[PDB]
């Protein structure tokens, strides 16, 4: 789930699972 | 960033609430 690769959407589906209501930013280049 | 801490390495759920808003 949490502890392993996330890239791409499965990386934008942990963020939004883990941070909920709060909603999270993504940013890959930075 | 966060490509580099979660997709290029094994990521963890303290450094995901990082980045929640």
């Amino acid at each position: 789930f949490v502890n392993q690769h996330l890239c791409g959407s499965h990386l934008v589906e942990a963020l939004y699972l883990v941070c909920g209501e709060r909603g999270f930013f993504y940013t890959p280049k930075a | 960033g966060i490509v580099e801490q979660c997709c290029t390495s094994i990521c963890s759920l303290y450094q995901l609430e990082n980045y929640c808003n």
